RNA sequence: AGACCCACUCCCCGGCGCCGGGGGGCCCAAGUCCUUCUGAUCGAGGCCCAGCCCGUGGACGGUGUGAGGCCGGUAGCGGCCCCCGGCGCGCCGGGCCCGGGUCUUCCCGGAGUCGGGUUGCUUGGGAAUGCAGCCCAAAGCGGGUGGUAAACUCCAUCUAA
RNA sequence: AGGGCGUGAAACCGUUAAGAGGUAAACGGGUGGGGUCCGCGCAGUCCGCCCGGAGGAUUCAACCCGGCGGCCGGUCCGGCCGUGCCGGCGGGGCGGAUCUCCCGCUCCCGUCGGCGGGGGACCGCCCCCCGGCCGGCGACCGGCCGCCGCCGGGCGCAUUUC
RNA sequence: GGACCAAGGAGUCUAACACGUGCGCGAGUCGGGGGCUACGAAAGCCGCCGUGGCGCAAUGAAGGUGAAGGCCGGCGGCGCCGCCGGCCGAGGUGGGAUCCCGAGGCCUUCCAGUCCGCCGAGGGCGCACCACCGGCCCGUCUCGCCCGCCGCGCCGGGGAG
RNA sequence: UGCGAGUGCCUAGUGGGCCACUUUUGGUAAGCAGAACUGGCGCUGCGGGAUGAACCGAACGCCGGGUUAAGGCGCCCGAU
RNA sequence: UCGCUGGCAGUCGGCAGAGCGAGAAAGAGAGUGGCGCGGACGCUACGCCGCGACGAGUAGGAGGGCCGCUGCGGUGAGCCU
């Protein structure tokens, strides 16, 4: 995301500020140069970003280099990411509501009969 | 601790927060998850679709071992083997194609999700999806299947 | 009685759970109690092995978990005859035997033999008298020199054959993996009816010929 | 902070010895009172024996 | 009371670890040790290292 | 000690796999950070007149 | 630093009095005795503490040195004071004052200076 | 078992004697120092330029409040004295005259049991997991098992009573 | 502490003292009266600066000698460190799913091909020695110089200082 | 219900689940079981002790399958698929905290012009999130035409909606 | 005309009601039984109705001054 | 109590120059030419300070207790014949 959002065009060696954690992802290979500030960042994003030339901050060095926050790109990470959403909303087994039931476990024989099919009885 | 808990700071009013009409009774709808047929059944119908009634076969001696296959992603394909590997295929113009074997790293079958950096490789698995083998071919390499 | 959304759990807490509670307040005193029992046993055999006998190379016998080895019950007698010990001397030398285990294949044989030949190079025999060497014997300079080791005898170890970087055949790269591994399905499943749909139609042209 | 200082060595009649060492990066680890203690209550219930 | 309370009690090791760097960090800073209540007003240096 | 629990860029020699934690902020000083021409230039004037 | 070691030490002190309401610090070089940032004398850089002295006449002022702040032996540098009270009052208001050391507090200085020649002063 | 090759006299116990953990008993440091409170001190102050003395002994208990040095203890791979066992040693006596490889020729197994029907109990075991009652009642390339009853046909794996 | 004897509460009772008493008693708000005690109440605050008057001191400012301390040297000299970097005809430990001389084994009439290991090269990281930049010495300084302050001792001698 | 007074006297513990908060690590994480080294039955270590749990992939009753494409150039049977080679390569619309640019302008005599700071019409790149439109994976239905070969088959694969 | 809005989780108690102006069904009627709208009582003290759950006024932190609401001003009892 | 999610790190002092409340955006801006040694309090920032409006409550919910009881780890050179 880091990467993306920093290569949007206009703007260029800006930098990017996180007031969570960076994080490491596998699923990509070339890393540019970058300026991240952050409160803290795992040790294999610190080696990848390090290695690729980036330069990593604390929250005092960003205040002591520009206290206005100027020229920065303040971004977060996805807030409706963790499983617990998936949850909520329109109580399932109500007609056109994709929610995720509570079920001890998934299989065959764990709540997929009656609110479910159609020959067992309806289908919600 | 019980220092900070509710019990503490209902000392002194009556009902210990259970109200006075309808007192702390002792079961007041039955043990369990009694009455899921007649008089939760909404709650049941409301929040746990499907729960009654039976579908589909029955297996009397199930073996997870038989159904055991686990899965990789081309995303982390390349993750399975060190990045020396990689740098140094790259570099080479011999032409050498590293083997990625996964197996070895405990996966079974190959799904093609994500991109594939243009590389050659020979992917050696075990079982192997059309749209992975299809994008293992464009960017230029073999899938060598195993026992 | 159920609320709002929530899951449905099934506690086994029916029964009288309580008069058969098993605590775990005396696992520090086990633990010590079978460490000290170790310790005893390692020094009642002086210079043997306190791991106890060698043990034979074993593959797991399921589809998950075929892939590993690990350390078996004893050596068979196949393999054991093979590198020359005797069935009542392996384990009085040091050796585990099962008469129970087979040999289907050839390469596990010989590892299992490999194993074993070299482990009996390597054990020193002390005199059964202590003035009285004798023909199987180890000489004294070792005899001098022999002690304990601990662990495993010899740790069994799952090593990787490593394949090097090869140049992609065009014969490879035409291969169709997906499309070759469906119609092995489909021959699997279709062989028998074949057969018979086969053996029909040879019967039907018997008598038409016929 | 990344300066690590030069401690010296004293001799056991109580005045510096000619020996120093340079100061363990474990002293420049950061001071966390709240899960110090933290770990320290939850550690001290480990040696408790039961009653009843 | 019952035997089978939750008498003990399981942290992690990376923040037992933590916890252990912390206070090593904070056992070299004059002004803590004295808050805890040594009398250090004499020590020659704080990070006390004495000859093997 | 610094074998136990590693460096700064040395990871511990006889740990498994352990390196020191890493600081929130580098510079804890507060007075002298809030007291520097960088801070004092970007800022407005005080307001402590008493109304 | 001084706010870290403030953070450590504001709550959880063996200096500390907390009763009638009032809270008091019972370290030695602090003067007013209140537990606060600004008159705590362990975790500042540089401070100054005044002590009547050992015998009955006289006052010690004491000044924390630049050098060695790990060495609480070499630490403090001792004067002892013995004359009237203006000119003590004025010694003690030139050490701060043209010294430029910690002038946030050379009033309460010579406020704790002169209450200690008064209780040296003969009771009637 | 026979035949041919190679190898072998290092086993055990019953007694007798000799060499290096357990049980019991008795012991092992240092202030009742000076001054002063008290009904009684184990309190308070002091004991230097060795900050009284011991400390591998500052656990505990007793003693006219509150004791490291008054007493018992505590620490010590500390001491001494008895008794029992073992691992070791030598002697006497007794028990056995004993192996392996190759070829040839022979030998090779547990029944009112298995299994089947039905009935009752049991199990997660579902056209019947296990057990039992009654009836039927075996075979020898046989028999058992291979989680859906049955027939046909190949495999695998064990050898019940 | 007087043999069911440490401490000895409340309900209840006796007596002494004070007070009160025809709407059972008790209670809230507002005063008033009377008591028991307290203030150790009973001629009522001090604190700075200045003016005036009587006093008494080893006595002030300035100067000199010594010690300590705080800040600097536009760029004094020397060190140490870096969660910095750059070099290296440098000396090592860790790791590598990066490559390739010897030994062991197995299958072949001293031989070809194969398996396990050891060795070597390479890569990355780290530690140390050398040289060069950069930053710091406000979690981390030493010496010389300059300024300032304080203390001790002389000298100050009374329109000063106290 | 209640003569009076004292003492005692009632939401606890275990397991499971859900959400919210705090801490550590983070596409991983967790030794709890085992093992190695007075308080201490603690604490420390193991990584070829991560076996394993949860997470990282879903869908179908099951056999099973399993998560972007477009363009260029010509051919084979206008387009389309494949041979190919190369190129771009991981959505769009609206609203979006913040960030970027800047027509001009912020006085001490008057003009010109420098630097820094600041305000700013208008214009941009747009976080998280919401709404909508497309796209991809599994099941199922409807309509269709091609491709593959070790076994050309009651075979396998592919398209549109 | 007035006002800062949107949005998500987890959630206790409750699920016996009663009264009044106007509308209104059964009944001779009821301090009866049953509905509609609004406001109350329940959960609420305060001034007046002598007395009162729901009536009239008015809703409450601890106080000083002033003024009113509804209701009052022979004496009880403040005010002709 | 709530709101302003208001103000205060500027105690910027002889190395000085005392300001940020006032209808109407934004410089107590930098440069180029034409004697006497002196100055209260403050700021446990989890603190202090300034304005406004508000204050009924059973069932129930939440927050704060320098309210209280017993025991453990620290600490008060704590108290006591
Ligand atoms: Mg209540
Ligand atoms: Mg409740
Ligand atoms: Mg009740
Ligand atoms: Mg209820
Ligand atoms: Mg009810
Ligand atoms: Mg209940
Ligand atoms: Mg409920
Ligand atoms: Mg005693
Ligand atoms: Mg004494
Ligand atoms: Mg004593
Ligand atoms: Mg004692
Ligand atoms: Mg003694
Ligand atoms: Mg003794
Ligand atoms: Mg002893
Ligand atoms: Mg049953
Ligand atoms: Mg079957
Ligand atoms: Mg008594
Ligand atoms: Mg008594
Ligand atoms: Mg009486
Ligand atoms: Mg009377
Ligand atoms: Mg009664
Ligand atoms: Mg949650
Ligand atoms: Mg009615
Ligand atoms: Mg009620
Ligand atoms: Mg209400
Ligand atoms: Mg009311
Ligand atoms: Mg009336
Ligand atoms: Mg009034
Ligand atoms: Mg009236
Ligand atoms: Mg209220």
């Amino acid at each position: 995301r880091m990467i993306r959002k920093m290569k949007l065009p206009g703007r260029e060696n800006k930098t990017a500020v996180v007031v969570g954690t960076v994080t490491d992802d596998v699923r990509v290979q070339e890393v540019p140069k970058l300026k991240v500030c952050a409160l803290r960042v795992t040790s294999r994003a610190r080696s990848r970003i390090l290695k690729a030339g980036g330069k990593i901050l604390t929250f005092d060095q960003l205040a002591l280099d520009s206290p206005k926050g100027r020229g920065t790109v303040l971004l977060s990470g996805p807030r409706k990411g963790r499983e617990v959403y998936r949850h909520f909303g329109k109580a399932p087994g109500t007609p056109h509501s994709h929610t995720k039931p509570y079920v001890r476990s998934k299989g065959r024989k764990f709540e997929r009969a009656r609110g479910r099919r159609a020959s067992r009885g309806y289908k919600n | 601790p019980s220092r900070l808990r509710k019990t503490r700071k209902l000392r002194g009013h009556v009902s210990h927060g259970h109200g006075r009409i309808g007192k702390h009774r002792k079961h007041p709808g039955g043990r369990g998850n009694a009455g899921g047929m007649h008089h939760h059944r909404i709650n049941f119908d409301k929040y746990h679709p499907g729960y009654f009634g039976k579908v589909g076969m029955r297996h009397y001696h199930l073996k997870r071992n038989q159904s055991f296959c686990p899965t990789v992603n081309l995303d982390k394909l390349w993750t399975l083997v060190s990045e020396q590997t990689r740098v140094n295929a790259a570099k080479n113009k011999t032409g050498a194609a590293p083997i990625i074997d996964v197996v070895r790293s405990g996966y079974y079958k190959v799904l093609g999700k994500g991109k594939l950096p243009k590389q050659p490789v020979i992917v050696k698995a075990k079982f192997f999806s059309r749209r992975a083998e299809e994008k293992i071919k464009g960017v230029g390499g073999a899938c060598v299947l195993v026992a | 009685a159920p609320s709002r959304n929530g899951m449905i759990l099934k506690p086994h807490f029916h029964k009288d759970w309580q008069r058969r509670v098993a605590t775990w307040f005396n696992q520090p005193a086990r633990k010590i109690r079978r460490r000290k029992a170790r310790q005893a046993r390692a020094r009642r055999i002086a210079p043997r092995p306190a791991a106890g006998p060698i043990r034979p190379i074993v593959r797991c016998p399921t589809v998950r978990y075929h892939t590993k080895v690990r350390a078996g019950r004893g050596f068979s007698l196949e393999e054991l005859r093979v590198a020359g010990i005797h069935k009542k001397v392996a384990r009085t030398i040091g050796i585990s035997v099962d008469p129970r285990r087979r040999n289907k294949s050839t390469e596990s044989l010989q590892a299992n033999v490999q194993r074993l030949k070299e482990y009996r190079s390597k054990l020193v025999l002390f005199p059964r008298k202590p003035s009285a060497p004798k023909k199987g014997d180890s000489s004294a300079e070792e005899l001098k020199l022999a002690t304990q080791l601990t662990g495993p005898v010899m740790p069994i170890r799952n090593v990787f054959k490593k394949e090097k970087a090869r140049v992609i055949t065009e014969e490879e790269k035409n291969f169709k993996a997906f499309a070759s591994l469906r119609m092995a399905r489909a021959n699997a499943r279709l062989f028998g009816i074949r057969a018979k749909r086969a053996k029909e139609a040879a019967e039907q042209d018997v008598e038409k010929k016929k | 902070a990344c300066a690590r200082p030069l401690i010296s060595v004293y001799s056991e009649k109580g005045e510096s010895s000619g020996k120093n060492v340079t100061l363990p990066a474990v002293f420049k680890a950061p001071i966390r009172p709240d899960i110090v203690n933290f770990v320290h209550t939850n550690l001290r219930k480990n040696n408790r024996q039961p009653y009843a | 009371t019952k035997t089978w309370r939750r008498w003990h009690r399981r942290v992690n090791t990376t923040q037992k670890r933590y916890a252990i760097c912390s206070a090593l960090a904070a056992s070299a800073l004059p002004a803590l040790v004295m808050s805890k209540g040594h009398r250090i007003e004499e020590v020659p240096e704080l990070p006390l290292v004495v000859e093997d | 000690l610094d074998d136990l629990y590693g460096t700064w860029r040395k990871a511990a020699s006889l740990k498994s796999n352990y390196n020191l934690p890493m600081h929130k902020m580098l510079n804890t000083d507060l007075s002298r950070i809030l007291k520097s021409p960088e801070i004092q230039r970007a800022l407005r004037a005080p307001r402590k007149k008493i109304h | 630093s001084a706010h870290l070691q403030w953070m450590v030490v504001r709550n959880c002190s063996s200096f500390l009095i907390k009763r009638n309401k009032q809270t008091y610090s019972t370290e030695p070089n602090n003067l007013k005795a209140r537990n606060s940032f600004r008159y705590n004398g362990l975790i500042h850089r540089k401070t100054v503490g005044v002590e009547p002295a050992a015998d009955g006449k006289g006052v010690v002022v004491v000044m924390k040195r630049r050098s060695g702040q790990r060495k609480p032996a070499t630490s403090y540098v001792r004067t002892t004071i013995n004359k009237n009270a203006r000119a003590t009052l004025s010694s003690i208001r030139h050490m701060i004052r043209k010294n430029k050391y910690h002038p946030d507090l050379r009033m309460a200085a010579i406020r704790r200076a002169s209450a200690i020649l008064r209780s040296q002063k003969p009771v009637m």
